[PDB]
């Protein structure tokens, strides 16, 4: 995962309607429901600073045409204190409202994310030390690091089945993803190019705030090209 | 004829299912149990009450043709020793009847009461009626064109062996219902039929020979046998010719009085003769050109580019090589162009040549609630082995013995850890087990040298 | 029962054909109109005067079993265009018949004559018969075995005592060689040993036999392992059995899930389930004295056409080790063009089936290997297909990588059909995609 950063206090309808925090799950439920209004500009807020990125698979949804969901981060029927807490409030694909929610469904939207949620093991994108947690192979899987403690993969491991991260689709497009990477390093091997120009269109955003998908596997690709770049332009 | 959606409540599988269908092509996806044939099993019976209304019912006692009691749900549960049935079950079909009509007609029962169906679907009764009305008064200018109904389950080659006019008649063009929804075969009406048809262009044409004075009159008959004839036939060709090399489907007396037909390099063979898919392909797109000759005569060779309805298909692909099976959804588009498809695979060969927007995945839950959903990444043109793992969620990499040993050893490999000894033996393992020519261990070995090229 | 080797002379579509057989599993490939299917009818015709030898067939005068004049091969006179006949066809089968008894034996046909068999051939019947006769003796304390025959071709869908008396022996060689397997049978059969097995139980447990209870509990172990050595892999089931309870049903057991009914499940792994229970089922009446290993211990042959018909693609990968764990000792020729069967066995096994233009047939192994091998890449190299389709474009966007390649992305004519590519495909297509970040890379430099 990559982690995110917030620079922004919200908006002030989200503000006014943490005044009251709900009380209970129907109470949160129901003034979520009629929150609808609103929605769209604290959407608008959350994509731009992910960089439009999934904050679980790190995808671009809108070139994809799949839209997005605004997520919370701890289920707010566990804790319904903090349905409109600027703080535990994302930005996952597969937008609310025929590919849609269902058993193939991941982030937000799968299954187990749905039901129940323990946060001690959960590793999520607001944790400043997620992106150790993961590995990016070379057949579309994503694992627990090799560097972890055997309490710390346990938690790995619980993450990426809940969130199900390695479903056929996210497979295949990581593994896609994978190969073009290797075509770049062969074409730049045999072109003589030089390798940090051409990575600053990869991990370097722009002025509307966008980046190339799938950031943390061109960062692992790259060892110690891409943490130069990150350097340089960071 | 179309229809836009369907939506089934208290049916056999579901406990409730919406589903709606492309203009042209919908391809239906199931990995567990029977929903595909549920839903077309559905829509076979939300069609009925069109075909009532021509005299086309139940006198062969078609039992299958209504909702039964054995088609409503029920629900076990082992804390009751009771069992009980979910009331009513209900089909509701959206669509249109003809240019700008559009309609919704609800079917539904309720226990052991007989079926019972609502006010449009009795108009639906009424259309057919009428229509029959307008072709059986004959004597008129205008031409009316009636639409086309049909189903192909997976019994269509079971026992093809058991069991004539071509005109503007009613008798005639009404015999293109004859057992349209049914679920038998119907393999010996065509051909008899066709070896009449065949016949009679013989016969005639050698009797305008002889006396060709009737030019006028028995010169406009040998036509439009030879006009049916190639129309049929240039339907076969658009679905055989190209990937098998056969064609031009025929009747010959000389040949023990059988249907035979002609191959380049390998001369003419009777079809029964031939292999399992081409029979199954040629009975297929039989079955749709000669009902469609017969229900529109007056389309004298575009009576298959021109005709309207709806064909329900069941394994569409059975017997057919990975070959054939990328060419088939273009070829049925090209032979009929103006009917709307809805037909059932489970090959992805099929599923790369058409968009993610004429695919529905078929899923339930614990309860029985039905999901009908489209393909999250693309499909078009897509390689075999993406198809088959993005959307059908199976692994192209099978389970042989030594699938785990490999998945650690990309695991140990990617990581950076492979200089040591324990990895250099699995490699070695594996090398002797699978072959060094592996496209995964072959990767394996690219990665391995980046990272050696990475550190320096 | 083995048969080593295979040769067919003017058959149906071979000249002349020679092919040798696997000891446990062979398959044959190729695409449609090949020969499969001939190999297979004569592999079962030159097994038919075996079982002529029993009185359960002696009345067999069905004319499929034997050469006829429509097996004949017909070669095309183009300049004269006729079709002319050639004779006579031939079949010769070499193998084992007993331990230590190798034979070789022919059948012909000539034109409209009668077919006619050789010598060796009317051998074979007379031991089919020294055979029955050994299985009619009461007081032997020397046991017989008898082989496995059996045909399953692609219209096995269409349509007891259990004693250890000679009747019931042999009928196992009932219809064995137009063998039928569906659900409906099946589910019938199993749940009247079923029934007939609880009575016996319960008799038991209200007042706490012999031979008619154990033949009946033998079955039943036996089919239940061979239907366990096809599912708890895959899955968790295991153990079908018929229950009263949850309303008079067949199901099956899952450790993480409980009962579940079989009749919930898809036609394709019924059929399966139907197979694989009447293969046990038949092994279990044909030699008694086996109890419950009969299926792991008897011999014999069995043919499969398309052996992966109405099976999901997650089936296909687990149907050969299935059959080859479930019965070890028996022969399997079996026909299929899935890649996805084909990825899972080695390359010693298959045989793919070629012609030449005058008619010669060939069946060799296949170059590459195929073990623990993807899909993709035996559809390429085995079968010849491309896995990715020749959809409409697909020139056009070869055609624009390759100009992209080369770094001409700024001439008018690549943008022109970039633009055209874009308004058919659409702007999210991934090869566009793709494409367009090529080009933004190879600037700024
Ligand atoms: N008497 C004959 N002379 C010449 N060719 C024949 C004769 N009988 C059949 N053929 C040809 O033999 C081929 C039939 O082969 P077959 O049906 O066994 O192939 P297959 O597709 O591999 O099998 P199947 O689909 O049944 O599994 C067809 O080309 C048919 O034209």
């Amino acid at each position: 995962m990559r982690h995110v950063i917030k620079t922004q206090l919200g908006t002030v309808a989200l503000l006014t309607a943490h005044e009251n925090p709900p009380q209970d799950a129907d109470q949160s439920t129901r003034r979520w429901r009629n929150f609808r209004r609103d929605k769209a500009a604290v959407m608008v807020q959350l994509i731009n600073e992910q960089y439009h990125l999934c904050c679980y698979s790190e995808i671009r949804s809108d070139l994809r045409g799949l839209g997005y969901h605004i997520e919370h981060v701890e289920n707010k029927s566990q804790h319904p204190e903090r349905t409109f807490d600027y703080q535990n409030l994302a930005a996952s694909a597969l937008d609310s409202g025929s590919s849609l929610k269902g058993k193939n469904a991941f982030g937000g939207h799968a299954q187990g994310k749905q039901d129940v949620v323990d946060m001690a093991k959960f590793i999520h994108c607001h944790i400043r030390d997620c992106s150790r947690y993961f590995a990016y192979l070379s057949d579309g899987r994503i694992v627990p690091a090799d560097e972890l403690n055997a309490q710390e993969t346990e938690n790995a491991q619980y993450t990426i089945d809940l969130l199900n991260l390695n479903s056929g689709f996210l497979q295949t497009e990581r593994r896609n993803h994978w190969e073009e990477l290797e075509q770049l390093f062969d074409e730049h091997i045999e072109k003589d190019w030089d390798l940090q120009q051409l990575l600053q269109l990869d991990l370097v955003s722009t002025p509307d705030h966008k980046l190339h998908e799938f950031f943390s596997i061109t960062r692992q690709f790259f060892q110690q090209e891409a943490e130069q770049v990150l350097q340089s332009h960071a | 004829m179309r229809i836009d959606k369907l939506s089934l409540l208290n049916f056999r599988c579901f406990k409730q299912l919406d589903i709606t269908f492309d203009e042209h092509i919908t391809i239906l996806v199931a990995p567990n149990g029977a929903g595909k044939t549920t839903v077309l099993d559905a829509v076979r019976l939300a069609l009925f009450p069109f075909i009532r209304g021509f005299d086309a019912s139940l006198y062969v006692k078609d039992k299958s043709l209504a909702i039964r009691t054995e088609d409503l749900r029920l629900i076990y549960r082992q804390e009751a020793l009771n069992m009980e049935m979910s009331s009513p079950a209900k089909i509701t079909a959206t669509g249109e009847w003809a240019s700008g009509k559009t309609a919704t007609w609800m079917l539904d029962k309720r226990g052991e009461q007989p079926p019972h169906e609502d006010k449009m679907a009795a108009q639906l009764t009424r259309w057919g009626e009428q229509l029959q009305k307008r072709v059986r008064e004959e004597h008129s200018l205008q031409q009316v064109e009636l639409p086309l109904m049909l189903y192909l389950g997976t019994a269509r080659l079971w026992y093809q062996e058991r069991y004539q006019r071509l005109d503007n008649s009613a008798f005639s063009r009404l015999s293109g219902y004859d057992d349209c929804l049914s679920a038998t075969s119907n393999y010996k009406q065509f051909e008899q039929w066709y070896s009449w048809l065949w016949l009679s262009y013989r016969e005639h044409q050698i009797t305008q020979l002889e006396s060709p004075s009737a030019k006028l009159k028995e010169g406009v008959r040998v036509q439009r046998m030879k006009e049916a004839i190639q129309a049929i036939q240039q339907a076969i060709n658009c679905l055989t010719q190209q990937v098998t090399g056969w064609h031009d489907l025929e009747y010959s007396a000389s040949h023990n009085q059988q249907l035979v037909m002609s191959h380049p390099q390998y001369g003419k063979i009777p079809l029964s003769q031939l292999s399992d898919g081409l029979r199954n392909a040629v009975a297929m797109v039989a079955d749709i050109a000669f009902r469609c000759v017969k229900l529109n005569p007056h389309l004298q060779n575009d009576a298959a580019l021109k005709t309207q309805g709806i064909v329900l298909i069941d394994e569409v692909d059975m017997f057919l090589h990975p070959a054939w099976q990328q060419q088939i959804i273009q070829s049925l588009r090209s032979a009929f162009p103006q009917i709307q498809f809805i037909v059932t695979t489970h090959s992805p060969q099929v599923l790369s040549t058409v968009k993610r927007e004429s695919i529905r995945l078929l899923e339930q839950d614990e309860n029985g609630n039905g999901k009908a959903l489209m393909p999250l990444g693309a499909t078009y043109g897509e390689p075999s082995n993406d198809v088959l793992q993005s959307v059908m969620g199976v692994d192209p990499q099978p389970a042989v013995k030594e699938k785990a040993d490999l998945q650690k050893l990309t695991g140990w490999v990617d990581q950076g850890k492979y200089d040591e000894p324990k990895t250099q033996q699995l490699m070695v393992a594996l090398e002797v087990a699978l072959g060094e020519k592996h496209p995964q261990l072959q990767r394996l070995q690219r990665s391995i040298a980046r990272q050696r090229l990475l550190k320096g």
